[PDB]
């Protein structure tokens, strides 16, 4: 409850197993997003894990002026 | 290209006499080539399309100069 309105914090859709986590940005960009339809896990920010196993560490220039490395 | 010839003129040598170059006993001439300023032949910019993310802008510009740096 923010004043007279309510801001979404987290959503869990029935049709799609999408779980957005976090207060929405002014432009509507959720911090953490999911999509089983595309089989992607989308996290804006950082990820900390003891280890990671994968088959393709494909660095990307996600931002306009980023430096993948 | 220019040719260089000169020498020292003492207190005896006068401005008019120096212009006449009679008693100066100047040095033998020497010819050298004067370099050329840089110029840009063409201006362009291309970048690679990317599946995910954004292609990093790059500038390709072709010169024709001869400056050391």
């Amino acid at each position: 409850k923010d004043g007279s309105t309510w801001k979404q914090t987290f959503l869990i859709d029935a049709a799609t197993g999408a779980i957005n986590i976090g207060l929405l940005d002014a432009e509507g960009k959720a911090p953490i997003s999911f999509d089983p339809v595309k089989k992607i896990v989308n996290v804006d920010g950082s990820v900390i894990t003891k280890t990671i196993n994968a088959a393709n560490f494909v660095m990307t220039n996600l931002t306009g002026q980023d430096n993948p490395a | 290209t220019y040719e260089v010839q000169g020498a020292f003129y003492d207190s005896i040598i006068d401005s008019e006499l120096l212009n006449a170059q009679i008693g100066i006993n100047l040095s033998d001439k020497q010819t050298f080539k004067m370099k050329s300023a840089p110029r840009i032949t063409g201006a362009r910019c291309e970048s690679e399309p990317v599946d995910v993310g954004v292609g990093a802008p790059i500038v390709y510009i072709d010169t024709t100069g001869e400056a050391d740096y």
